[PDB]
């Protein structure tokens, strides 16, 4: 656990020295509170792990991991208006703050281009494309949208699994993929991590939905774990046996 | 003598043709249909024009700025989509038809607008050609800063949190106008100036220009309403506000003197139009 | 000793693992959902196993025959989806659950079915590995022929055009049995025999062999219908009585029909005396299961 | 247009020598009737025109053009499956015949391998892949399916135009691309004609949807023609003038 917890904390610290509450407090108060009230996401974590699994420096993926957390954060806020529970801020301030969170993710990335590293520009452009895609209409939004069609004890597992593949999967694959890219890995190893990511997040999403749909056949969590690990073969490093953690 | 009308028509047609191509129908059909419903509704297309014009002003050409011109239009669309929602202005009509949530449901409208925002970055980053990677990355960063917490959004949030107090100050009002309207005009002009290879001091001059017409627009709107809630006429009177208008207009055009008067014609025509508009 | 049970257990599992992998959920979600609803609902998977067994018999191995094994099962599944429709048998139960058109409506049922038919060819043509192109095209052609106007379909059309009259020709009936069920069993056996590299005479002998267990298959199915309940069969049963539809039990009772079954199974196994008894064991076990299955 | 009519007739003659009514009449009668009562499709002609426009001979893509027509005939028969009017054949026989037409199409292709042409096996395999896909769940079926969601004077032109891209477009793109393949064109050429076909077929589909939902903005016909030609440039030949006619 120390490894994963210390990755999450590095990401929190970084977001914290980046998102500083200040006048106009009416704007950064909500930007700060909504960003840290959103559950953390394994897609950010997976970003740093993959980066390190392929040889690169955690610091090479921090902005990407931060950015993925923010994109996830905004979608979460937008998901949870209507007033289901208790909000610190009104529906309008939250809608508008989600709209400000995603852009800040891209700002962080663009501002991280070290100009003494000949290779930054290209890798970062690529990552911006991957993160904007995973978060757009063909990825996550595709999933937030089909979610609407679910009916507690009526809709099938097959359907639920696909909502999980779009809502969470696409974002985990983007995370592992981006870590690979920031780390300088080869196309072959990016593809593998991307796939690994996809399953892991699909599975992670099936759990967030275990708590409602109790129909979840133990065989589905099994086919995913298995598809995940099949993916990590050919690859090695402790993260090659530590990556196989959230499939146990 | 520069035909501004025709000019505006050529650019709009170019932009609409590219927006149409960039945002196509595909699953999920409803998220995509909601995006098109608002994005291709047609408009003056002032922001994509400013982007393209700024790029041709410094010597670059249209095809290089097009994705960024498309991007700023998408962000402007998403801002209107959100503003029309029930938890905001709660409007039933916009730009000639039922609002997006009325036509597709609140949930689809929120998501479609989110889809627009992120696709703006995907599109500028993957489709821009004729520019080096760090240049494209600098631009994505400029787009970011102009739409977020120190831009468009901060303007909207400070506005919404001001609807409580019937009484308001002048520099609170100017803060709303600069972030609400000007920030995205500046972003538009800068993505283009930077994509066309503009030198840093040409960029700076275009930024000033963008802030003035931006501010100028709001100040004129406030004047029209009155000479036909806090506003310029109430804080400093109509005479002084009109004065202020001419001063912003004057400062905008001063910024453009650096450029070929022939390339600047549209931007000068535009500043003068925002200033003497009958409505 | 040959442990048939364990064997079918192992091949079934492999085929179900490949099937689920081949047809994934993707947009349009309903077409794909309805395809997976019927395809992974799970049946005996006799055809996929006939295909793999035939490939392994002539020396080939399972993984070169798997996309073809999947393809015949998809074609089989689409013929049930179409067969169950209101304009056909108008049945409400299949494979333990509501028929497709009851779960998704008529239209998604027709379409989901045609998609399976299409994907069967795409799947064999793009995923088969370990065989040369001329071979894969030959196999696709045999699949075509077994399922269309000279095959499955011909048997189905003639069958619905025979429910018009109670006046039942003795061999307007064999024509229906050889095309309605035998044709696709032969197709399964041949795709795998050819894929495994079987020589022409081996292929021809397997073809003749599939024709016997194919005629057998339908005979046993006609028996179970009038001797089993819907819950047991997983499908609406006994409707052969409430439909002027000629089956063997109707034409010669159940005892002469069972008698005819063993005669068919014996002839089936006689045909495999062609191959070494060791190579033959899976097919023989499969001939017996097709003959004594309880469902 | 003399040239097209001849292409039309050559396709018809081949079909005619291929689909022979033989006993059992009860099966081949309907197979013959439905196959020719189906409106002809430019997807089939496009196939030969594209083969000739790239350098091969018409005979090089007859089987594909024929298989293309059959796929569209079955979808047509399956599109009209109620007792809406007294059709010449009952609903079960028509549904079954449709199921018998599709495979016959793959039978023609298969049996059309000339072992004298070294490169046939591969060209034909790929044509079977392209044809089974355009006809599959992601192509024409996508279209037949969403067509159901239309409420004439209530659904947008964007929705109508996408059903037209899936229902007619995809098959036309397939025809054009299969001809390029059969005529040994190069990958750049194929993609171009492919795209040419998608626009052409969508626009054509807009003609058969004009006969009811007539609020078709004439600029939707406009952009499609225009996108079609912007596609044909870079190509030269008689058919390059002739294909161009198919749209302007
Ligand atoms: C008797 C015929 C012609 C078809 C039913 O086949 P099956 O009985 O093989 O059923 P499944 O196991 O696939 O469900
Ligand atoms: C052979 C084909 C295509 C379908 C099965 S014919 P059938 O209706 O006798 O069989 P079922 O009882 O419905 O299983
Ligand atoms: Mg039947
Ligand atoms: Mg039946």
């Amino acid at each position: 656990q120390p490894y994963w917890a210390a990755i999450e904390a590095d990401i929190e610290r970084y977001l914290k020295k980046s998102i500083t509450i200040r006048p106009p407090e009416t704007v950064f108060g909500p930007m700060h509170h909504l960003t840290f009230a959103a559950p953390a996401t394994a897609a950010s974590t997976l970003c740093l792990a993959a980066c390190e699994l392929v040889g690169g420096d955690r610091s090479q993926a921090m902005a990407a991991a931060a950015a993925i957390h923010l994109v996830h954060a905004a979608a979460y806020v937008h998901e949870h208006l209507p007033p289901a529970i208790q909000h610190k801020y009104g529906p309008n301030v939250e809608l508008l703050t989600g709209d400000g969170i995603v852009p800040f993710g891209f700002e962080l990335l663009a501002g991280s281009v070290d100009p003494a590293r000949t290779d930054d520009p290209d890798r970062i452009l690529r990552v911006i494309i991957e993160i904007s895609r995973a978060g757009g209409p063909e990825g996550m939004i595709s999933g937030l949208h089909r979610e609407e069609e679910i009916v507690d004890g009526n809709t099938s597992l097959d359907f639920i699994e696909y909502v999980c593949k779009k809502k969470y999967g696409e974002m985990h694959a983007c995370g592992a993929a981006c870590g690979a890219i920031l780390g300088g890995a080869a196309e072959e190893e990016i593809q593998k991590l991307r796939n690994f990511g996809l399953y892991q997040g699909t599975l992670r999403g099936m759990m967030e939905m275990k708590n409602s749909h109790q129909l979840i056949d133990e065989n589905i969590i099994g086919k995913l774990k298995e598809l995940a690990l099949e993916e990590l073969g050919g690859f090695h490093g402790k993260n090659a046996e530590l990556m196989s953690s959230l499939v146990a | 003598m520069f035909d501004f009308d025709g000019y505006m028509l050529r650019k709009a047609k170019s932009v609409n043709k590219a927006l149409e191509a960039a945002v196509q129908m595909k699953e999920p059909l409803k998220i995509h249909e909601s995006m098109r419903y608002s994005l291709l509704a047609g408009g003056k297309r002032v922001r994509p024009m400013l982007c393209i014009a700024a790029c041709e002003l410094v010597g670059g050409d249209e095809s290089t700025a097009m994705p960024a011109a498309c991007a700023v239009e998408m962000i402007h669309t998403m801002s209107l989509m959100h503003d029309d929602l029930p938890c905001m202005d709660n409007d039933d009509l916009r730009r000639g038809k039922p609002t997006n949530h009325m036509a597709f449901g609140e949930s689809v409208a929120v998501l479609a607008g989110d889809a627009l925002l992120s696709f703006a970055f995907e599109h500028v980053a993957a489709a821009t050609k004729g520019a080096p990677p760090e240049r494209i990355v600098r631009v994505l960063g400029e787009l970011a800063v102009s739409i977020g917490s120190e831009g468009l959004v901060a303007g909207q949030v400070v506005d919404v949190c001001s609807e409580g107090m019937a009484e308001v100050g002048l520099d609170h009002l100017e803060f709303i106008h600069h972030h609400k309207t000007a920030a995205l005009l500046q972003g538009s002009v800068v993505l283009g100036a930077i994509l066309g290879g503009g030198k840093e001091e040409e960029v700076a001059k275009l930024r000033k220009f963008a802030n003035c017409i931006g501010l100028l627009f709001q100040v004129v709107d406030d004047i029209l309403d009155v000479t036909k809630k806090t506003t310029y006429p109430k804080l400093i009177g109509v005479e002084k506000s009109k004065e202020f208008a001419d001063r912003l207009n004057r400062e905008a055009q001063e910024q453009l003197l650096h450029f070929h008067p022939h390339r600047a014609a549209p931007l000068i025509a535009l500043a003068n139009y925002i200033a003497y508009r009958d409505n």
